[PDB]
């Protein structure tokens, strides 16, 4: 249901979150179309001690490196 | 299976996923369920009852 990059949730903001059987993608619900998550498809909301089921990951952020 | 059986081959998919699907088909994020599921189902049940 959500990623716990550090302390902190991630939602997908259109489509699920997939894992073929070690990195995780996120893609949409009717055509299979991965991408590398980051924090452009994924809005934080919450504080990651609520959720059920949610696993660790780690996001991407695409300013730092840059 | 949600409502992908009604167009053509059923796909599984957990049931909290597609609760959290149709709520957001109405305007309300994923998170309000994701934080309240508990508050949910027990009221769900009760009406159910
Ligand atoms: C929720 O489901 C549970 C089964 O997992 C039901 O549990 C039993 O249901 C029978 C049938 O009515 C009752 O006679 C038992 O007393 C129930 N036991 C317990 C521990 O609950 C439960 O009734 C269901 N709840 C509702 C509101 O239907
Ligand atoms: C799964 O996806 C990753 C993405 O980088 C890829 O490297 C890998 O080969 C794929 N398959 C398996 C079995 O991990
Ligand atoms: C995620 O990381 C934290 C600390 O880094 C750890 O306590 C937790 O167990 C990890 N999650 C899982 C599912 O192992």
């Amino acid at each position: 249901p959500a990623i716990c990059h550090d302390g902190k949730a991630h939602f997908p903001r259109e489509g699920v979150f997939v894992s073929n059987g070690t990195h995780w993608f996120v893609t949409q619900r009717n055509f299979y179309e991965p991408q590398i998550i980051t924090t452009d498809n994924t809005f934080v909301s919450g504080n990651c001690d609520v959720v059920i089921g949610i696993v660790n990951n780690t996001v991407y952020d695409p300013l730092q490196p840059e | 299976s949600g409502w992908t059986f009604g167009a053509g081959p059923a796909l599984q998919i957990p049931f909290p996923m597609q609760m959290a699907y149709r709520f957001n088909g109405i305007g309300v994020t994923q998170n309000v369920l994701y934080e309240n599921q508990k508050l949910i189902a027990n009221q769900f049940n009760s009406a159910i009852g």
